[PDB]
Parts: structure tokens; sequence; C-alpha cells
RNA sequence: GAACAAUAGUAAGCACAAUCAUAGCACAUAAAAACGUUAGGUCAAGGUGUAGCUUAUGGGUUGGAAAGAAAUGGGCUACA
């Protein structure tokens, strides 16, 4: 393994916010806890929650040709789970996401918002034009 | 082989369509404002009614892509509701499943 | 593919109090910027989406904040008509 | 050979088959290695033209479409005003027949 | 000539470290 | 009477899996998906095409692997490589099988653009569910 | 209204970076037009369909370098033979119905 | 081919029932509902057995159709 250091003021993460998108909520749990199991160990100081479930429905004809008395209709559910980390360094995010996605099941999808920390521009500091 | 002749045809309008694509977009553009003078417009309105009409966007046909069904089709999936149900029937569609409720 | 549109996005929380401006700067761009400033909780806010990539919405978002502060400063005529 | 899964996925992955992660979703598209005043600010391909004339006025509603599209390169964003200067030019004729003169 | 090889779990040691034997993604194979 | 995905009841002879003993309406309730991607969740693009992608290699590792295909094949999709799991019978002497195997995974990566994995689980005789 | 509001009105526009001077309803679908991809563009759109003669032709190789087996071209074929051993096949062209 | 103070019935299977879903109960609804019946529906979703077409019952381009004397099915809006 390799590791440099480059002199460079690395990046802050106020706020980590990962969503986890899934069919089955068995998937979602055992990954929550992958997920917390993971950061505790890192040191990472994160929440989760359960967003409400989204349900999908639509309707399709029952035969081949003509009873339109008669439908079939489907669904599709979408569960939720997020975790919300706080106060993040950028190596740190980069490592711990890594671990994350490596692992991510092959049913669920993620979203993932970084809320960055800059103080000020540069032409704006105390310049007036 | 494409499943079906209308199939060919359809393919062959969406090749089409990609085609000419930028030249639709602008002499449209003449065509639909306001600000520029009626006389350039009419004959832009010759210029778009001159480019092959089988290059046009609303003379295509979304269809089932396996079985080439016309109608019935889910945007999604780009299936007929026949197809469609097949699969999802055997579970070989994922996430779908039978609505209760 | 890893192609996914939706991505491009950028947002700017600016919080207005922390900024060093003047009581007609700050008036100025509060009328200028209009609803995406936030007049109970004093979040500036920017989206922005125009441009294929991430960083330069960055860049542009940046531009937007340096521009709204450069031009809130300055008083012209029709200010004092 | 391969001595283990991870061997595996780290040849893939050297390889470029595997994603690089964490992912970002423009990794293998630089765009040019353009800048956003080379999309937003058009005022480049403007300079000929008239400009007091209703093309400004035309040109500009151009401007600012084609200043907020994504799914363009600079490249194309340059080839449609291109093609109205090659347009409006060709047609000189009835620019002066409609009651503006136009250059 | 039919082939019936005995799974894993008749050599594994009651102690043998689990990440060993399955370290990445894996279809679950009910010999090993 | 809903014929859909379903398999009659004979004399009572008739060997049934345990996906095929289990009728449409039992998918998610007992049965589980075939397949799994991320394609039909919420937010979510190009379902399509892992639908044709999946459906074509239904039919290609059904004439790849002639009359030793035990159950229906289960495709999974991992951040752009497939996991392809079959249940499949033991006929033909090992070295064909390796063989397909090496070919299936090559053709296919070269195919759909994106590394395949291959997973052969051997089975003696086709797993009876129900009857028999 | 006010000049002054109109006055801010375009500051701010030329500042967003929006359109700049006043336009009718109608002209801002030019904006809108090239703002867009036009609608037969899209990938949704053009590539609707599979290749077909890819895969058809793919798996027709396949089977004659001995690699994959088509049950269904297979019992198409019997039946084929079967059909132009009983004495019915398909006429070479131009021969079938002058005669 | 049953009688329970029982007289020739036993039987795993598939149905019903039971459980699942409608985010906790319960009920309700949803779903499910075999074997058969109606040679019920559909060779225009697709696929096929039998038959036919092959300088054409095949494949393309250009136009053209969907008019109301009425008769009736279902809706919408009214009659305040
Ligand atoms: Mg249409
Ligand atoms: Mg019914
Ligand atoms: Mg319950
Ligand atoms: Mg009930
Ligand atoms: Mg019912
Ligand atoms: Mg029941
Ligand atoms: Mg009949
Ligand atoms: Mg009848
Ligand atoms: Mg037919
Ligand atoms: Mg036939
Ligand atoms: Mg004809
Ligand atoms: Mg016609
Ligand atoms: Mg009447
Ligand atoms: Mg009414």
């Amino acid at each position: 393994p390799e590791i440099t250091i480059s002199d460079e003021p690395d990046t802050l993460y106020k706020r980590l916010s990962v969503l986890v998108k899934g069919h089955d909520k068995a998937v979602l749990d055992s990954y929550e806890y992958f997920a917390v199991l993971a950061a505790k160990e890192l040191g990472i100081s994160i929440k989760v929650h359960e967003p409400p479930r989204k349900i999908e429905r639509f309707t399709l004809l029952k035969s081949v040709h003509i009873f339109k008395k008669h439908r079939v209709q489907y669904e599709m559910r979408t569960l939720y789970r997020c975790l919300e980390l706080e106060h993040l360094t950028g190596s740190t995010a980069d490592v711990y996401l890594e671990y994350i996605q490596r692992n991510l099941p092959e049913g669920v999808a993620m979203e993932v918002t970084k809320t960055k920390l800059e103080q000020l521009p540069e032409h704006i500091r105390k310049p007036i034009w | 082989y494409y499943v079906d002749w209308k199939m060919l045809r359809d393919v062959k309008r969406r090749k089409m369509a990609y085609e000419y694509a930028d030249e639709r977009l602008r002499i449209n553009s003449l065509r639909k404002n306001t600000i520029l003078p009626k006389d350039l417009q009419e004959v832009a309105d010759e210029e778009i009614a001159s480019l092959p009409r089988d290059s046009c966007p609303v003379r295509i046909r979304n269809r089932c892509v396996m079985t080439s069904r016309p109608r019935g089709v889910k945007r999604r999936w780009r299936l007929s509701r026949i197809v469609f149900r097949h699969l999802a029937d055997h579970g070989q569609l994922s996430g779908v499943q039978r609505a209760m409720w | 593919s890893i192609r996914n549109p939706k991505a491009r996005v950028v947002t700017l929380r600016v919080k207005l109090s922390s900024l060093n401006l003047d009581d007609h700067a700050k008036k100025k761009l509060i009328k200028l910027v209009g609803d995406r400033y936030c007049k109970s909780t004093d979040v500036l806010t920017i989206k922005t989406d125009r441009c294929p990539l991430k960083r330069q919405n960055y860049d542009y978002a940046v531009y937007l904040l340096t521009v709204l502060y450069h031009e809130s400063w300055k008083t012209e005529e029709w200010e004092k008509k | 050979p391969f001595q283990n899964g991870f061997e595996e996925m780290i040849q893939w992955t050297k390889e470029g088959k595997l994603w690089e992660f964490p992912i970002n979703n423009e990794a293998g598209f630089d765009d040019d290695g353009s800048e956003f005043h080379e999309h937003i600010f058009l005022d480049k391909y403007l300079q000929d033209f008239p400009k007091q004339g209703p093309i400004r006025h035309f040109m500009e509603l151009v401007t600012c479409g084609l200043s907020k599209n994504p799914y363009l390169s600079v490249k194309q964003k340059v080839e449609h005003i291109e093609w109205f200067r090659n347009y409006f030019n060709e047609k000189r004729v009835i620019l002066k027949e409609s009651g503006i003169q136009l250059n | 000539r039919r082939k019936a090889l005995p799974p894993r779990t008749e050599k594994m040691a009651v102690d043998q470290d689990w990440p060993s034997v399955y370290p990445v993604a894996a279809p679950f194979k009910p010999s090993a | 009477k809903n014929r859909a995905a379903r398999v009659r009841v004979s004399k009572g002879d008739k060997p049934v899996t345990y996906e095929e003993a289990h009728a449409p309406h039992y998918i998610a309730h007992r049965k589980g998906w075939l397949s799994l991607h991320t394609g039909n969740l919420d937010g979510e693009d190009h379902a399509a095409e892992r639908t044709v992608e999946d459906v074509f290699l239904r039919k290609f590792m059904l004439g790849t692997f002639p009359g030793c295909l035990a159950d229906q094949l289960v495709l999974k999709r991992r951040a752009n490589q497939l996991e392809i799991c079959a249940l499949v019978l033991r006929q033909l002497p090992p070295h064909k099988f390796y063989f397909l195997v090496g070919y299936s995974e090559t053709l296919l990566s070269h195919f759909y653009k994106c590394p395949v994995h291959l997973h052969l689980q051997t089975v003696p005789s086709k797993v009876v569910y129900k009857y028999i | 209204l006010s000049e002054y509001a109109v006055r801010m009105s375009r500051l701010s526009a030329r500042l967003f970076g929006e359109v700049a001077r006043p336009t009718d309803s109608k002209s801002m679908k030019v904006v809108k037009l090239f703002s867009e991809q036009p609608l037969a563009k899209r990938k949704e759109t053009y590539d609707w369909y599979p290749n077909h003669n890819t895969y058809f032709a793919l798996m027709g190789t396949l089977r004659f370098l001995g690699l994959y087996r088509d049950e269904h071209q297979d019992f198409r074929d019997e039946q084929l033979r079967l059909k132009k051993l009983r004495g019915k096949g398909k006429p070479r062209k131009g021969e079938g119905k002058r005669a």
C-alpha cells in the first residue's frame, strides 16, 4: 500500500448525505448495519434515518385480445435509508465512501450529496472592485 | 432481421431523424420567431418543407422492441403489454411485483 | 455507463449576515437576486445547471457570487431616480 | 494467474474494465478542457453581425439558448452560430427587401 | 466417468477464520 | 382462469422446480426476483437496456449450454459488472464445461463492453419441489 | 410598476445570463429550443431499437461455428426438410406461376 | 361406497380454507379461486402444425379514406 502526502489543505465536509434506494427492506437493513459498523470503526460520527416509502403502481390489460373489464396491476416499491455523516475530511470521505460503494449490493442504488466548506472566494474577501 | 417490415421502416425513420436534426432545428428557429421578417420565414418555410419528410420527428412511432406491436407499449421498458407481463410474471423483470393494496 | 445527467448540478448556500456589505449594497443585492434570497434565514442560494461538467458549474456559481457582490456596491443614475 | 478475487478486481481496474471508486460520473469525459466562460459568454461569435438590427434580437436569443445548453460541446455551439452567419449572409436580397438595411 | 467430490465444509477447520474463505462479493456456493 | 406462467396439475406424477411451482401472484412473497439491477427504482435510468440485455442472456445461455441447464438463470448487475449464476445439470465432461466458461465470459464481455463474471453450480438432478 | 423596478430587472437578468431585452412569449420558444436537446437527438429516441441484425447474425454464425445451438431454427429446419421431402418445396424464383 | 351412542372405507396431491399485501391489531378490500364447461375470445402481440402465394397474396414511394336517411349502446351537461 502506498500513501503520499501533498502540501495542499484538504477539503472539509460539513455534512455527507448518502441515500440508498432499494427494493427489499432486508438488504437495506443489513447494509445500514454494515455502514454504521464501518463508520464506528473509522470514527466518523454518523446518523441514519428512514424516509417515506414510494410505491408506484400501474395497470395493464389482463388478456391478449378483449376484455377491458379485466386488468392486472403491478407495483414497484422503492425503500430508502439515509446515512447522514457529520464533520468529515476530504480523504476520510474518499475512503469511507470507497468502502461503502465497493460493497454496494446489486439490488440497490446510492445517491450522495456532499456539502463542502469553503471560506470565501478571493476577489470578494475585502476588496471592493 | 428486425422482427417486422414496419420495424425496418421505423428504424430508418430514427436514423433519418438523427441525420437531419440540426437542419431542422436551425431552420425552424427562424420559422418560429416573431422578431424576424416574415419574408425570411416564408423561404425557410419552403426549406423545411423541402427536406425529406421521412426525416421529420412526428413521423416516428415507438414500438415494442421485441414484439413490434405499435400500441400498448410502456415507455420505460419499451415493451408491449403482453411481453412485459410475460417477463414480469416469470419474475424476470426486477422489482416488479403483482400489486396488492 | 457511469453517465448520470443529474450530477452536474451545484448549489451555493451563503449567509448574507457574514458579508461585508454596505447598507445600500445589501438592499440592492436583495432586490437584485430576488427569490434565491430567503429573507427569514438569510440564505442566499445559487443553483447552477448550465454547463456539462461539475467543476464548470462550480466556477460559474463562484462567478455569480463574485459578480453580485461587485455589482451591489455600485450606485448609478437610475438608482437616484 | 490470479491469486485472489481482490487481485482480479485490481487487474480489471488498472486495465480500465472496472470503474474507479468512489464514483464521479464525469470520469472519462473531460469536455475538451473547456471552462464556464467558454460556454456562458458568447460575445466572441456575435462580433460579425449588425449590432442594432432585429438580427441582434434573434441572435441574442440563440445566444441565450446555447448558453443554457448542457448537452453540447463548444465546437457545436460555434457551428450553430456560423451556420447562421452563413445563412443570413447567403440571403442579402431578403434582408434588403423587408424594410430594413442589413449588413 | 462420474465425479463426486465432498464439499469444502468437510475439510473446514471449526475455528478457521471466515474472510479467508469469502473475501469478496460472491454467488453463495453451497459447497464452500 | 389465469394461465400466466403457471404449471398445470397433472395426474400427479409431474416433477416441478421450486420456481415453476410458485405462481405469479407469489413474487416477492415467497418466490424472489430472477434478476437484480438498479433500473426500476424511483429515480433511475436505462431500465430498458438491462431488460433487452437480460433477455438476450437467457437465450444465449440456453443455447451455448445445451440440455445441461437446470433452472432459470440468475442475473445480477453490480457496479458495471455482470454476475451470471446458473444452476447447471451434470452431463458434460468437465473440460467442455471450462471451454464454455471461457468462451462465454470472453464473448459476452466483448459484446456488452463490460466485464462478465460467470458461475456454474452443478447439480446431480433437477431439484424437485413438488409431486414426484 | 416603476422604472427602478425595470432597470433592476434588466440588471438581474443580464447578470444571471437570461434574456436581455423584452421579447414576446412567442419568440422565447427559440431560446427554449436551443436550450434543450431536440427530440430526435435524445438517446431515448434514436437508439430505441437494439440492432436486431447484430443479434440475429451473430447467433447465426455462432450456430455454424458449432457453439450456439438454436432449437427453433432446428425445428424450422427439420420441418422444411419434411415439407420438401413430400414434394412441396419453395419454387425456384420465376418458375412456379407460368408453368 | 355415509350414518359418530357409526353400518366399508383409507389416501399424500391440487383446490377452498390458512398465511401473505393494504406498513402494528382486528374486520374490510385486494389477491387467489383447481378439475372441467362454452369446439367461448384471439393465426392482426408473438410463435407455430396443415395448407396455399413467390417478375407476387412479396417489398417500396405518392396521394386518398374515416361521409349521415336514420336506428341503437354507454357517457357528459342540463332542465334551474
Ligand atoms: Mg405518434
Ligand atoms: Mg378473474
Ligand atoms: Mg400482516
Ligand atoms: Mg380476510
Ligand atoms: Mg378478484
Ligand atoms: Mg385463499
Ligand atoms: Mg368458435
Ligand atoms: Mg359467441
Ligand atoms: Mg402467424
Ligand atoms: Mg409454419
Ligand atoms: Mg404493394
Ligand atoms: Mg400511405
Ligand atoms: Mg334514441
Ligand atoms: Mg349526470
